[PDB]
DNA sequence: ACGTGATTTATGGCG
DNA sequence: GTCGCCATAAATCAC
């Protein structure tokens, strides 16, 4: 079953994202190990949060055109 | 919590659908118009719909008598 | 407490 | 062979 993150792993990977959408191979290493997460978990998070950006800017869109 | 007409809608659709309830891009597009509800708003109510539903059969089936159209 | 709509982890297909 | 995007499942949040 699915695990949430603590308020610190979200919060760490929040700051990262805001720094860099996209992570190397090796920025995704160290977070892995900083956080206890796997660079699967990591992955998928990057991916999640991405998904993310292009829903919210997509809603701001639809309200930017009803006016 | 949506309007009776929107939720109205949705369920009649989810009923008439149920042997594919995964309904297009297109008639996402569609159903929102009616409902005057985002796509996105669709799509999560499909999500918990398709998952919830099957939860208590004896109430999907009453739904299905009651949305029946 | 629990129902509802939304959001957060996680998968598999495919380019 | 790997990674990103996509739609979706399943769990969980928030009121």
């Amino acid at each position: 079953g699915r695990q949430t993150y603590t308020r610190y792993q979200t919060l760490e990977l929040e700051k990262e994202f805001h720094t860099n959408h996209y992570l190397t191979r090796r920025r995704r290493i160290e977070m892995a190990h900083a956080l206890s997460l796997t660079e699967r978990q990591i992955k998928i998070w990057f991916q999640n949060r991405r998904m993310k950006l292009k829903k919210e800017i997509q809603a701001i869109k639809e309200l930017n055109e009803q006016e | 919590n949506f309007s009776k007409q929107a939720s109205e809608i949705l369920n009649e659709y989810f009923y008439s659908h149920l042997s594919n309830p995964y309904p297009s891009e297109e008639a996402k597009e569609e159903l929102a118009r009616k409902c005057g509800i985002t796509v996105s708003q669709v799509s999560n109510w499909f999500g918990n719909k398709r998952i919830r539903y099957k939860k208590n059969i004896g109430k999907a089936q009453e739904e299905a008598n009651l949305y029946a159209a």
